[PDB]
């Protein structure tokens, strides 16, 4: 869903037309579609370095690396490096939708499911994630990187 | 500027002679006469019952008075003709009647306070709305007055009054300052509990309390719609000739 | 239009091409035009219903005549809230400016619906064809042809 | 006749307390925009009888017969009857706009409109196809800036338009 | 009803003529004195309740015959000083929407029309309420040209009693 | 005649009452464009000349035909535009009249009263003076909102001619 | 009705010339000296009706047989017969303040007056008494000294004070 | 932006919808300042390739480091060659609005191709992104903006 | 956890002293603390007025109070108000701790299942949330309103 959609869905269910506060919030939208496709271009500019700098700050030299930790092995490493791109892509996403349900239909359905299944921490993707959203508002501005760490948070809370 | 359409009247009480003097009952009005004075209650009488006429008793109070032309009248400087003139292009008198009136209610309420007749029909009063809209109130009203009507029937020193009501309501109380249509206007039917026990039921309601959708909420506009279609078509089907019906090529 | 980009480049493994995002800034740019277009088309509804209603009525008499469905104060009541759902979701497809909230909510089972229900399909293509005609009038060219644009989506959706 | 600062009384009154803070500092944008407003009538009254005889160029030209023989416009006296009261509307739209709320045109204007207008015979519906195209002209001036000091009356030209649609909403 | 912007508009439409620069030109002037016409408003309406209970008890002081004298009419007994807030307060109401509506409409159209025909059959003195008038226009606080704003209107429901 | 200080007084007459806060709002009002009306006058009398014959010499460039045709109603010979300057002359009094009363009035009462009869008897054709006074709207080189001034005023003669 | 602005106004158009530039100076001084216009104008109407008893106790106490039983002013509707129009030479010369120019109250309180106090019996010369004890009143408000800010109004009370006498010359 | 709406509507039953003829129409309409930055781009093909090769030398000296990939006057002509072919693929995308001549000319299998030249990808991204901030520097600010997207999606595209 | 309690634990995970960045983080809450606490207070006021202003901007006269919908039942109608009481409440605390973690913590840690579980609907909690949201907006003033529309747009969110 789009916050277009959403506000389309919730004029609709009532049976009501476009009344003055969903005009509102649709030119609200579309004044700050500017700045929401901008910060999408520059995040896929170069969301490998963002990857990079978020293990390289949260996860490297620790414990989880080391073996016993649940990143040791090599093909848990490409897991992980999957899973935070996963997290960075659909946080786009999210931003340049300006609703988070498709983080809610996408990502976080049966997430924590999993994440209990395979044994992984939680706490350390919470705190990953966090590093993500730290890297990303320094590196697009903190104007979006409000919009962009509302989503990353989200998807924090719900892995939570 | 445009001349008059011509309206058709209808037979009313006035349109017939009713001859004679000394034989209409006790209950025609005093044809009070600023002729006859002889004293001042005969002055006060003539001054009241002409504000009588025209704001309906329950008005006429201290403030919608005005004073100077009954200042004037006992003086005899202007005519009772003249003087229904300064009461009916007053504005006391359109914050009472005409701005809370229509011009086709207008031209049927300043008919029955100055001329003292119903309009005949309802083209009647679609008749002189048209010169309420461009001539303007006081320019309505200064004709009613020059009318040959009013001038034959009353003259130019004599307070109007019902002609010839022999059973009929009386005017000032059979119509109101404003009708129904008008009365959530200036009245205050919306604040009273009394009436909003009445349109609790009323069928106007039921249309206002259905939730969005059913086709009951789009009855009115299907009835403006029409548009409905034609029968089908009278020749039998033993007259088509199907095999030779078709066109080659 | 954001939703038909995301799902676009969702379904790839990339991100959103910038070429998508400059069709984004574009629609955002001409989002007012858009919300102009939809508020003058929802505050003159009823007119709207009454011209198509006429232009219908007087087109296909067999609505009217009583083998056909809107026959009866009812039906044609019914009939005028069909034409007015179409122009609620003709008004929401020009605010979202790509055709997927409309032709959710009323393309993509219509056929057996009007199957099911007796009426004919073609019937509504000419009404919603005469709601295209009353607000080609209604507006001024450059609308109308945004306009028309959505009209003539649903026109082409019910054949 | 109400106004907008005549309204927000007698609602006032009806519920019986004093005027609020927050209507004030809504009439005082009332006031504050009240020159944008006098501006914007004074060009309508202006070209008042120019819009007329603009919208009598398409008011009889899409719809011919109603001039042709057997239409309501056909003679002479029938003609000037909608030219003398094409300019009602523009007579009481102007005082709509002066006064800030329709109160006014309501209650002369339109009240018995409908009415007549099946007793006549007149087409109803003809009217309310170039009401509209009195509107196409009147926002196009009220708009245009011609010698005036640059500024933002957008507000105005939408809830003109306003008045035009309830003008021609009560007579179709 | 009567108001600058009503009264441009009546006197053209008795004429059957257009708004001309000469009822557009009055509404201009209005606008004017509406900017310090609010400032009289909001004036009174924050001190509403220091100014009707100051004036409810100051009519009680030039007239203490009215707290002691057995009468429907006066408000010796509780209901008549429970009715004494009320008729005084709706004063300060109507004071307050001629102020805001810049001309004495509402206030001839709410309080001061039928009014002698009211004070003659209840038998409550005119002089009663110009007391308490007085005393509104004295302590409103009010100062500059809204000071004046107020005191036309007060003194022009004084003119109407007497 | 038609002047805002008059229609605050023949409405207040009329309802035999005393002059309201209402009546003397419009005065108040008056003045503020009474000094931006005044600029407007000087502007039409320093530049009177050159507007009356800018003006006949244009609508003979329009209306060719009217210096051609032999006809007492025409300006065929000099008697013409000696009766041309006269009557647009004409003009430019009545309009720097009614800037300085403020009101329509004595462009009411001298110019536009009674003008369908007139036309219509001697043939003028009302398009001419029509084309004459867009010619000096256009060209009295005014500016600021005495330029709006004039504008109304020679607009609201257009109006009244068609 | 006529005017400051109307009436040089009406004697420009007698001998048909275009108003001088001296004229339009005498005017912007009008227009500069109509906000005291104004001021003088609302303090009169709002101590309108405490001018007209306390002028008129003066009136009936100076000539007492008045309302002593005999005299013009005795009975009851007589004694508001001298309150009913006592006030209108005070409704007449506000109307002439605000206008300026006499022409307004030579037609009301100056054109017949003179005819019906002699034709009705009431003294003629005993209200000229009693409007100069109007103006003793009325000036005294108009440039009393308090609140607004101190100007020059001497001539406008001058002036002021002019229009009481002549309501006083035509009656006696 | 035609082929892709082509294809796209291909993909499904229907014609061209209403937004993509809006889309096309501002695409047009866009399309003369599309090719005022290419030839601005065109003309200064020189100065650019060998400013961002520099500033790529100056961020990233391991390619000219002996053990690197571009050591020596032939290695190092051919990495300002292949800077040189990304410009020029650039310049086609932002004359067509599609990415699709870049991908299917220069991004689809550049990985694996790299990857057997011994070339390390990071330093390619980083030369490209050397040539946005060059033409971002050279053009104008929101011209700027649309070259440096499309040179964004080069970069991302490239790691 | 506070601001003060979050700088600790940064400055603390690192085993880092408090460098000048933190001391700059806890005297601008410092600095902020005197509009926080006069903010909590007339918040704490006037609570009932403002979730009554909230339901009448929002929740009233629509389908949700009318049969069938899920404010019909009168309990329904408390469990509303409670709710609302609850959001306002915690986002007075995550105003006055300056962090907003007491709202992930005890607020919107299982309240999507809770409301998917009972069939709440999520979009009109939204839409109530954001007139709380105006309304103690226009009660507090706009310097307030800005740090109470924060958390009370974390916990709409959240919540979507
Ligand atoms: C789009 C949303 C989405 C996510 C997130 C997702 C995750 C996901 N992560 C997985 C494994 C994994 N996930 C992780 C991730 C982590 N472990 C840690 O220590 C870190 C805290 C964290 C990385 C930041 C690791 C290490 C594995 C490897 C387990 C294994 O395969 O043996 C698996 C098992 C199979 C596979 O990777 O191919 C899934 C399905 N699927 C999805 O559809
Ligand atoms: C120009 C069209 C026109 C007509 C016809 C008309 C009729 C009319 N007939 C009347 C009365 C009357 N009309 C009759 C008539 C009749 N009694 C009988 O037995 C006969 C069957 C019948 C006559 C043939 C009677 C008896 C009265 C007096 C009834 C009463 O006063 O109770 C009255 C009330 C008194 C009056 O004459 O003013 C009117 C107005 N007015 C009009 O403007
Ligand atoms: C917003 C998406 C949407 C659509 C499309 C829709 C169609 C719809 N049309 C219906 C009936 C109807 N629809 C029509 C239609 C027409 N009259 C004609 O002759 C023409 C063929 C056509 C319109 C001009 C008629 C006549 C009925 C009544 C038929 C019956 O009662 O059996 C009904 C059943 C009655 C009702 O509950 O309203 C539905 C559900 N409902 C929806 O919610
Ligand atoms: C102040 C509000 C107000 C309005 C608007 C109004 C209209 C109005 N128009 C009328 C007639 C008319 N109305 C029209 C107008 C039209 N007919 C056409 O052919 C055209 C389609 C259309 C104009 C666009 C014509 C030509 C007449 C004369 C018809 C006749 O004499 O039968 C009449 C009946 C006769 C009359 O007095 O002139 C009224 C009452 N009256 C009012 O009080
Ligand atoms: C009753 C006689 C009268 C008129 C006519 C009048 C108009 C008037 N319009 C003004 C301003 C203005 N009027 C407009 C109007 C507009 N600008 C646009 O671009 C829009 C299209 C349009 C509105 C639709 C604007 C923008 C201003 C700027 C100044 C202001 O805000 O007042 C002002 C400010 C003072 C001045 O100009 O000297 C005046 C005088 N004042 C008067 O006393
Ligand atoms: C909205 C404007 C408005 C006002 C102000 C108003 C006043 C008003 N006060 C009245 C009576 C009254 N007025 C008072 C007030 C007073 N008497 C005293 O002794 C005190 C001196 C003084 C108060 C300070 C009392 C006590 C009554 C009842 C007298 C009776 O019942 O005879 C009455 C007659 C009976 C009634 O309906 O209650 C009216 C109409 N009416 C209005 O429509
Ligand atoms: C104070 C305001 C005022 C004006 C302006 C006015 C004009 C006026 N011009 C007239 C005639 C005339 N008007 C004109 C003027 C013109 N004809 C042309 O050919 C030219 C196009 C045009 C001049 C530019 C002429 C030539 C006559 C004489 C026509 C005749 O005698 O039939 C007449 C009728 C006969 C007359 O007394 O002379 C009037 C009343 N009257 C007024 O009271
Ligand atoms: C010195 C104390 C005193 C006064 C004040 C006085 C006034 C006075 N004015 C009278 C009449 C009148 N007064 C007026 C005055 C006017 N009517 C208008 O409409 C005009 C606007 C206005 C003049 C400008 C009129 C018209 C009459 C009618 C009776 C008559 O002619 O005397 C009469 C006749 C007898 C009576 O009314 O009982 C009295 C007493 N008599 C006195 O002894
Ligand atoms: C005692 C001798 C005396 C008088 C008479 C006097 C009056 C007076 N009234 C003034 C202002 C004013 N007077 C008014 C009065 C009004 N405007 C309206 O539109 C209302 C209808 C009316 C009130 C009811 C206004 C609006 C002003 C504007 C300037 C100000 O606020 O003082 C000023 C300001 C200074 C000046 O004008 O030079 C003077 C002098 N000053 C004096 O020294
Ligand atoms: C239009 C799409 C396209 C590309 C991209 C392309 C690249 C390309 N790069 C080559 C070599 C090369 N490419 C580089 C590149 C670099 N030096 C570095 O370290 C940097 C990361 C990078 C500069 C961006 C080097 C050093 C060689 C020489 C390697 C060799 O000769 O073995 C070659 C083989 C020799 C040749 O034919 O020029 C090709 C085909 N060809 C194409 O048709
Ligand atoms: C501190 C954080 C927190 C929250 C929010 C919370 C919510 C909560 N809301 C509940 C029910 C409910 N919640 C709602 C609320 C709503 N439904 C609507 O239609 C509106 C959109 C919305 C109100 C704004 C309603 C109507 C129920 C009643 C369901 C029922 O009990 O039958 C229940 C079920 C049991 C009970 O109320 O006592 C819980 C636990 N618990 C918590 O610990």
């Amino acid at each position: 869903q789009d916050a277009i959609t959403a506000v389309i869905n919730s004029a609709d269910v009532q049976g009501k037309y476009l009344d003055t506060a969903a005009l509102e919030k649709l030119k609200a939208y579309f004044s700050t579609g500017e700045l929401r496709v901008r910060a999408a271009t520059t995040i896929s500019a170069n969301a490998a370095a963002i990857v990079k700098e978020a293990v390289a700050k949260s996860l490297l030299y620790s414990d989880i690396t080391r073996p016993g930790g649940n990143m040791y092995t090599t093909r848990r490493y490409a897991a992980c490096i999957r899973d935070l791109d996963y997290y960075l892509r659909y946080a786009t996403y999210a931003m340049l939708a300006g609703d988070p349900s498709i983080l809610d239909e996408r990502v976080l359905n049966g997430l924590k499911e999993t994440y209990n299944s395979l044994g992984v921490p939680v706490g350390a993707t919470v705190q990953a994630i966090q590093a993500i959203k730290e890297v990303t508002a320094s590196l697009v501005g903190a104007d979006a990187g409000k919009e962009m760490g509302i989503y990353l948070d989200y998807i924090s809370s719900g892995l939570s | 500027a445009l001349p008059l359409l011509q309206y058709k009247p209808s037979s009313q009480n006035h349109r017939v002679t009713s001859f004679g003097a000394a034989d209409q009952n006790e209950d025609t009005p005093y044809i009070y006469r600023i002729e006859d004075v002889s004293s001042y209650t005969d002055i006060q009488n003539i001054i009241w019952a002409s504000y009588r006429q025209v704001f309906s008793e329950h008005e006429i109070l201290k403030f919608n008075r005005q004073k100077t032309l009954e200042s004037q009248v006992k003086n005899g400087s202007i005519s009772v003709r003249d003087f229904i003139r300064g009461l009916a292009k007053s504005e006391a008198f359109y914050r009472l009647v005409v701005s809370v009136n229509n011009n086709y209610r207008l031209v049927d309420i300043t008919l029955k306070r100055l001329l003292g007749r119903s309009s005949y029909n309802k083209d009647e009063q679609i008749a002189w709305s048209i010169v309420i809209g461009t001539k303007g109130f006081s320019g309505f009203v200064d004709a009613l007055i020059d009318s040959e009507e009013y001038t034959k029937n009353f003259g130019e020193n004599i307070v109007p009054y019902q002609r010839k009501r022999m059973e009929g309501r009386p005017h000032n109380l059979v119509t109101p300052r404003y009708g129904e249509d008008f009365q959530e206007k200036a009245g205050t039917v919306q604040t009273d509990w009394r009436f909003t026990l009445d349109k609790f039921y009323s069928r106007k309601s039921q249309e206002k309390q259905l939730r969005e959708g059913d086709p009951r909420k789009f009855a009115d506009l299907a009835a403006s719609v029409g548009n409905q279609g034609n029968y089908a078509q009278r020749i039998s089907a033993f007259d088509i000739d199907y095999l030779n019906a078709v066109p080659n090529r | 239009i954001v939703t038909k980009s995301i799902v676009n480049a969702d379904a790839e493994a990339r991100y959103l091409s910038p070429g998508e995002l400059d069709r984004i800034k574009s629609f955002v740019a001409g989002g007012q035009q858009r919300l102009r277009i939809a508020q003058a088309l929802t505050d003159n509804r009823e007119r709207l219903v009454k011209q198509a209603g006429d232009q219908l009525f007087q087109k296909r008499p067999d609505v009217v005549s009583p083998g056909g469905n809107a026959y009866g104060q009812e039906m044609t009541a019914t009939c005028l809230r069909d034409l007015d759902y179409y122009l609620r979701l003709v008004t929401y497809g020009i605010v979202a400016g790509d055709v997927t909230p409309i032709e959710e909510i009323g393309v993509i089972g219509v056929r057996e619906m009007y199957k099911s229900l007796g009426t004919p399909i073609e019937a509504v293509g000419e009404g919603v064809r005469a709601l295209k005609n009353a607000a080609s009038t209604l507006l001024s060219a450059e609308d109308a042809a945004e306009a028309g644009s959505y009209f003539d989506y649903v026109v082409g959706a019910l054949q | 006749t109400l106004d907008v600062f005549t309204k927000v009384v007698s609602q006032a009154d009806s519920r019986g307390e004093f005027l609020s803070n927050e209507q004030l500092d809504a009439l005082a944008n009332v006031v504050k925009e009240g020159n944008k407003r006098l501006d914007v009538v004074n060009r309508i009254t202006s070209n008042a009888s120019a819009i007329v005889t603009n919208a009598a160029r398409a008011l009889f030209e899409e719809q011919p017969q109603l001039i042709a023989p057997g239409g309501n416009a056909y003679t002479n006296r029938r003609m000037a009857a909608c030219l003398r009261d094409m300019e009602i509307i523009l007579r009481y739209v102007t005082y709509a706009i002066l006064a800030g709320d329709a109160s006014v045109l309501d209650d002369r204007c339109l009240n018995g409109l409908r009415e007549t207008y099946q007793a006549l015979g007149t087409p109803g519906s003809s009217v309310a196809v170039g009401v509209q195209k009195m509107k196409d002209a009147a926002v196009g001036i009220a708009n245009d800036p011609n010698g005036i000091t640059k500024g933002d009356c957008s507000q105005l030209i939408s809830e003109v338009a306003s008045y035009f649609d309830r003008a021609a909403a009560a007579v179709g | 009803v009567k108001t600058p912007i009503t009264e441009a508009i009546a006197a053209a439409d008795t004429q059957g003529r257009f708004l001309g620069n000469t009822e557009l030109q009055s509404a201009r002037g209005r606008y004017e004195r509406a900017a310090a016409s609010l400032e009289a408003a909001r004036g009174l309406t924050s001190n509403a309740q220091r100014l009707i209970d100051g004036a409810t008890q100051a009519v009680y002081q030039k007239f203490p015959y009215t707290t002691q004298t057995p009468g429907p009419q006066f408000a010796a007994d509780s209901r008549g000083k429970s009715k004494c807030a009320r008729d005084v307060g709706h004063y300060l109401r109507i004071i307050t929407y001629s102020l805001v509506a810049g001309g004495t409409g509402p206030l001839d159209e709410y309080l001061i029309a039928g009014l002698a025909e009211i004070n003659s059959t209840f038998d409550l003195s005119p002089s009663w309420y110009v007391e308490a008038l007085k005393h509104i226009k004295a302590n409103h606080g009010l100062s500059g040209q809204a000071a004046n704003e107020a005191n036309t209107y007060i003194d022009y429901a004084i003119n109407a009693l007497s």
